[PDB]
């Protein structure tokens, strides 16, 4: 989904950590070819990535404009706890309360359904 | 967002 | 009139973009490989990815006038208020009582003289 061309300094991405959750950060290019670092919003020690690893693991960090851009079935991740900075994967759904709100959606998380502000949603590739 | 005073 | 068209969204295009503080920030368009999404390098400098549609609705071209000739009273502008801040404040030129400065009444209630080099044009109905 991320193309190598677009790996320039400051590109906003989401990356997985050892907890199988996503974290927002930005690409940092290094002088030697084929290596990058990721700077995570919040957290500390960075990790150096090959181009291959980055393309295989990271996705673009993209916040949808409104709930109209989030039809049911849309693959997403979301911030949950206001204290934590991990993002949890799920899919947008309609529920009983889907009964005009531009600014929030329902997300059936992989791990079960929550009511999420659109500003706390990030898009994922469909086959994530 | 505080703003510089004149 | 500083309103952005799709055809002009190319790498390096200078724009002004609103942040969640109702102020404007100078930025540059970076095209990505996927069509219809862009990264804006926003002035340190951080990036945010925008869809084409959100850019068309929210961003304007960064246009610095050469003089006050076509900034008569009534002209919609934004302006750097201080050298210590990169935010631009929206307002309108107003009549005073100068080719290189104009008097601006800002939406936030401040009024002050602004050097023409610190003015950026805005669409009339912005």
């Amino acid at each position: 989904t991320i193309h190598k061309e677009d790996l320039q300094d400051g590109l906003p991405v989401l990356i997985p950590k050892e907890d199988s959750l996503l974290y927002a950060g930005s690409v940092r290019t290094l002088q030697p070819p084929d290596i990058y670092s990721i700077v995570i919003e919040g957290e500390n020690r960075q990790r150096i990535y090959s181009l291959e690893q980055l393309l295989q693991e990271a996705v673009l960090d993209v916040q949808p404009q409104s709930s109209r851009y989030l039809p049911p079935g849309t693959r997403v991740c979301a911030y949950w706890s206001q204290k934590s900075r991990c993002l949890y994967p799920g899919n947008v759904v309609r529920g009983a309360s889907s009964d005009e709100d531009l600014d929030s959606v329902l997300v059936e998380f992989d791990d079960d359904t929550g009511h999420i502000a659109v500003s706390n949603i990030r898009l994922l590739p469909p086959d994530f | 967002h505080r703003k510089v005073l004149r």
